[PDB]
């Protein structure tokens, strides 16, 4: 199994805010956990903890999450 | 005696992903996994993932084709030669564990070597020119001074390129090649195309604008897909003619996607009676990328002596075919 | 600037020492990095240490070396 730990920090606590927001509302409508995540808010700081069986399974878990948050911030 | 001696190719560059086994007599296994994208044109991320998940099944299954014993494979050949970054790293990959899984050396081997020397193989021919017609790459070769060295090229757009951009401009599926190619025979005229060839080299930018314009002109299509190809390998027959009665040679060789044409093959073996010179037409399904013709070119590397330790190996997206030395013809 | 920390087991310690090797080749082999790793073996576990500037950026690098890895792990198996 794979272990898995992010953070990025945001220019305000409220970018984090907004954006916590925005991947939040798609962390809860996946259907499909090819792996497990723990979504969480730190100061102006997202934080995530995925658990996989595999390193591919890690890996498109990741790209899920990480896509959703570059998203986001563009928008913004 | 010296057992007759074993490789093992791992081909990578592009969307193909295969293994092959060879000896000095023998073609023991060899299969691919293709990356196919339904969408069209290159595609690198998605490329190499492909990749990655069935490079597993292909060198595995390979082993049971040859149905020699894993011991058995001597060197391990991988194409470290031209292409694309994401894949060739994970083809890179896989051998220097392949090669330590195993217990045996390795090399790094040029990808259109592999082309010339399967092809040379399989033909028996001494010294060829060779027609490289791939993807983005329109190559004339040939060895010359101890090395494979390039005569001329496209210096805009790859061959296949610009058949497929057509395709993909008059609305078709990107199975694009096949769909022109019966389609170039209901061709009833000629159009106008601008015929560029300059020394041995060639340009095809030209022949793409002139035949988009023709199209929204409400032309037909077969006419303009029938065009096109006269049109440019009429500039290929002339640049081949030239390679040879430059680097003085008495054969020839097709390789790449472009180079499964039917009419291509013709007017090529058309001009092989009127050079006087042998056309030999390389097994229909060598055409392609195969991890088997990286064996064939590593093969004949380590046979004369040329040797890496695996710290030296490196992936070279930008793999020039006469950076390597071919002292062997 | 985003960080990262990636921990994947082995069931033996040599397959650990086998994939690292695998793949620590293609580590140095990279001329350009969009970000900056650090890579290095433990037990039986290797393990990845990523700063990044985006997160763009980052998602590139490591579909890069989980990539790598797998290709490594796969072999093995
Ligand atoms: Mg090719």
């Amino acid at each position: 199994r794979v272990q898995a730990k992010i953070e990025m920090e945001f220019p305000s606590e409220d970018v984090a805010k907004v954006v916590y927001e925005a991947v939040l509302y798609e962390h809860l409508s996946v259907p499909y956990r090819r792996s497990e995540i723990d979504f969480k808010l730190e100061g102006k700081k997202i934080i995530l903890d995925i658990k996989a069986t595999d390193s591919s399974a890690l890996r498109g878990t990741v790209n899920s999450y990480l896509r959703w948050i570059k998203a986001a911030i563009d928008v913004i | 005696a010296m057992d007759p001696m074993i490789v093992l190719g791992l081909e990578g560059t592009a969307h193909t992903i295969s293994c092959g086994i060879i000896d000095e007599s023998r073609i023991l296994a060899m299969e691919s996994s293709m990356y196919r994208p339904k969408t069209g044109g290159i595609r690198p991320l998605d490329a190499a993932v492909h990749h990655s998940e069935v490079i597993d099944t292909v060198i595995s299954r390979a082993l049971e084709k040859a149905k020699i014993s894993i011991h058995d494979i001597d060197l391990i050949g991988f194409s470290m030669g031209p292409g694309l970054a994401p894949s060739l790293r994970v083809t890179a990959t896989a051998a220097r564990t392949i090669s330590v899984l195993t217990g045996k050396p390795i090399i790094g081997v040029n990808h259109p070597l592999g082309h010339i020397e399967i092809g040379r193989r399989v033909t028996g021919a001494i010294d060829p020119v060779m027609l490289y017609v791939s993807g983005g790459n329109t190559q004339v070769i040939a060895h010359v001074n101890g090395r494979y060295r390039v005569l001329g090229e496209t210096l805009d757009i790859g061959i296949g390129n610009m058949i497929d951009k057509f395709a993909r401009e008059a609305g078709i599926p990107f199975p694009g090649g096949p769909e022109i190619e019966k389609l170039a025979m209901k061709g009833t005229k000629l159009l106008d195309l601008p015929y560029s060839v300059k020394g041995m080299d060639t340009a095809f930018s030209g022949i793409l604008t002139a035949a988009l314009q023709y199209l929204k002109t409400g032309q037909a299509i077969e006419d303009i897909s029938y065009s096109i190809q006269e049109t440019a390998f009429a500039m290929l027959v002339e640049v081949l003619e030239r390679a040879l009665y430059v680097s003085g040679k008495d054969e020839i060789l097709m390789a790449g996607g472009v180079a499964l044409n039917r009419r291509l093959r013709d007017m090529v073996t058309n001009m092989a009676r009127e050079a006087g010179i042998r056309s030999y037409l390389t097994d229909r399904e060598y055409c392609m990328d195969n991890g088997i013709m990286i064996a064939q070119a590593a093969l004949l590397m380590y046979k004369s002596g040329v040797r890496m330790s695996v710290e030296e190996t490196a992936v070279n997206p930008r793999f020039r075919i006469d950076e390597v030395d071919a002292p062997w013809i």
